């Protein structure tokens, strides 16, 4: 199963970087998240996450 | 702020929304404390 997660991250601010996926900011964030979620579910069943998309909030 | 976007994949059985968003809202302490990420706003959608 699949289920779509969006929230927002209140204290970084959204920057031209963050438009471009090519970026180093961008790639490093994205990264990091990534790493988190595979930290938060443990799961045997738990395969990963998609690519993320950052938009301004 | 920053929005972000992405989808979660599991294998059959394993899990459904309600715990999805639990399970993440639970975890926002951490996610302060240890990744420097204020995570807000959570909202979690089943996809057909």
């Amino acid at each position: 199963s699949f289920f779509f997660l969006s929230f927002h991250i209140s204290n970084l601010q959204f920057n031209s970087s963050l438009e471009d996926p090519s970026t180093d900011y961008y790639q490093e964030l994205q990264r990091d998240i990534s790493e988190m979620f595979l930290q938060i579910y443990k799961q045997g069943g738990f395969l990963g996450l998609s690519n993320i998309k950052f938009r301004p909030g | 702020s920053v929005v972000v976007q992405l989808t979660l994949a599991f294998r059959e059985g394993t899990i459904n929304v309600h715990d999805v968003e639990t399970q993440f809202n639970q975890y926002k302490t951490e996610a302060a404390s240890r990744y420097n990420l204020t995570i807000s706003d959570v909202s979690v959608s089943d996809v057909p």
